[PDB]
């Protein structure tokens, strides 16, 4: 995926040609939390996915916030009800 | 990081 690519399509469609490139990774990483964590990467800069669809290391460092993240949320939330 | 997040789907 180059940025003359993304440039040619409307920012929503935008995120969805990021998606499809970063999703296999993701889901690669985090089978059962691929959807959730790639839609949480998904609101970052567009320069900061391409950099991370580029770089490893960049793009296992920011899943492993969002599955912090997302683990903590889903943990307090069901806390906070149990 | 948002995990409100909308999820995103292969199409």
């Amino acid at each position: 995926l180059t940025a003359s690519m993304l440039a040619s399509a409307p920012p929503q469609e935008q995120k969805q040609m990021l998606g499809e490139r970063l999703f296999p990774l993701i889901q690669a990483m985090h089978p059962t939390l691929a959807g959730k964590i790639t839609g949480m990467l998904l609101e970052i800069d567009n320069s900061e996915l391409l950099h991370m669809l580029e770089s490893p290391e960049s793009l296992r460092s920011k899943v492993d916030e969002a599955v912090a993240v997302l683990q903590a949320h889903q943990a307090k939330e069901a806390a906070q009800k149990a | 990081l948002n995990p409100n997040a909308k999820e995103f789907v292969p199409g």
